[PDB]
């Protein structure tokens, strides 16, 4: 299962 | 020993609409989910039988979270153009990976998260799961942003929890496919090459998983130098192939032995032409 | 930016024997960026109905893909893989060497 959050560079 | 990895790539295409986004997951060398923004109706789709038992709520969430990811990474491509002083003229690629390794057994052995820009390491979560490594002063900005937002603590929670939990599940669900060991079928070929020499090529075919060690020895001594070793390659049926070759004096072929180590073998093989 | 040219292997799934159906593979790996064109050739002409695996990438961020087609090898027929990539000034042709 993928993580639920993805972040900004 | 087993691993789960997710990967993604965002690829810009100047003047031809928004960047293309792909995302995929693997357990070991086996792909099990894939998303492609170029699909008629983009969604996360299955790529291994063992994930098809998951219900609609799974596929809908994976799809939802991957679209979010896609949108975030399209913004990230714009930011990185700014960091690197790049124009809108050229295409750029932003790649990501996250994952967890198990050894033996049950809990996280190592977690990873890493980004690359235009084919080079950019930002990575350290093995401590607490700090970050930036490749340059642009990635140092992104690091400071990850620090302020407490990203490592979040990512650590996923890696130590969710990632390991679901890897365990997939390994069980896919146990017949994923926990198997198919030993290589092996042989050696010989061909003259000019100047009174011959190529001895040691083949390994039809094996799984991809990890294998092929070694040539002369007089029982490992030959480091002078061995050509091909990249392990897919057969196309879920198994792998590899070979290793050495060029030897004609008349001396018998002094060379190939040694093959693989999890599916009861014991290492030795082969001599 | 880093660009990397494709490594290319041309090979059959199973040991080749004349008159028996098989699959012809071209594995293209180690390349960056991701745009690539690959054709499989029989006696110099493009083969119909070539399929490929899903694009992916390695630990070192380089991309890879397998192109393949079903085929029945014969004594006289020659096969090859033709690859173009931004790192190449013209297409690269790699012949299938069947008794390596
Ligand atoms: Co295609």
């Amino acid at each position: 299962k993928l993580p639920a959050q993805f972040y900004i560079l | 020993s087993h691993s789960m990895r997710y990967f993604s790539a965002a690829v810009s295409r100047p003047g031809r609409g928004e960047p293309r986004f792909i995302a995929m997951g693997y357990v070991d060398d086996t792909q099990f989910v894939r998303f492609d923004s170029d699909s008629a109706s983009p969604r996360m789709e299955p790529r291994a039988p063992w994930v098809e038992q998951e219900g609609p709520e799974y596929w809908e969430e994976e799809t939802r979270n991957t679209k979010a990811h896609a949108q975030t990474d399209r913004m990230n491509l714009q930011t990185l153009r700014g960091y690197y002083n790049q124009s809108e003229a050229s295409s750029h690629t932003l790649q990501w990976m996250i994952g967890c390794d198990l050894g033996s057994d049950g809990r996280l052995i190592r977690g990873y998260e890493r980004y690359a820009y235009d084919g080079k390491d950019y930002l990575a979560l350290n093995e401590d799961l607490r700090s970050w490594t930036a490749a340059d002063t642009a990635a140092q900005i992104s690091k400071r942003k990850c620090e302020a937002a407490n990203v490592a603590e979040q990512r650590r929670a996923y890696l130590e929890g969710t990632c390991v939990e679901w890897l365990h599940r997939y390994l069980e669900n896919g146990k017949e496919m994923l926990q198997r060991a198919d030993p290589p079928k092996t042989h050696v070929t010989h061909h003259p090459v000019f100047d009174y020499e011959a190529t001895l090529r040691c083949w390994a075919l039809g094996f799984y998983p991809a990890e294998i060690i092929l070694t040539w020895q002369r007089d029982g001594e490992d030959q480091t130098q002078d061995v050509e070793l091909v990249e392990t390659r897919p057969a196309g049926d879920g198994t792998f192939q590899k070979w290793a070759a050495v060029v030897v004096p004609s008349g001396e072929e018998q002094r060379y032995t190939c040694h093959v180590q693989h999890e599916g073998l009861p014991e290492p093989l030795m082969l001599r032409w | 930016m880093i660009q990397r040219t494709p490594k290319i292997q041309v090979y059959s799934r199973h040991p080749a024997e004349n008159g028996k159906s098989n699959f012809l593979n071209c594995y293209v790996s180690g390349f960056h960026p991701s745009d690539i064109e690959v054709d499989l050739l029989k006696n110099g002409e493009r083969i119909e109905k070539v399929e490929h695996s899903d694009l992916s990438f390695s630990k070192d961020w380089s991309f890879y893909l397998l192109y393949y087609t079903e085929f029945t090898p014969t004594e006289k027929d020659e096969y090859a893989c033709r690859v173009n990539h931004v790192t190449l000034s013209q297409p690269k042709i790699v012949k299938w060497d069947r008794d390596m």
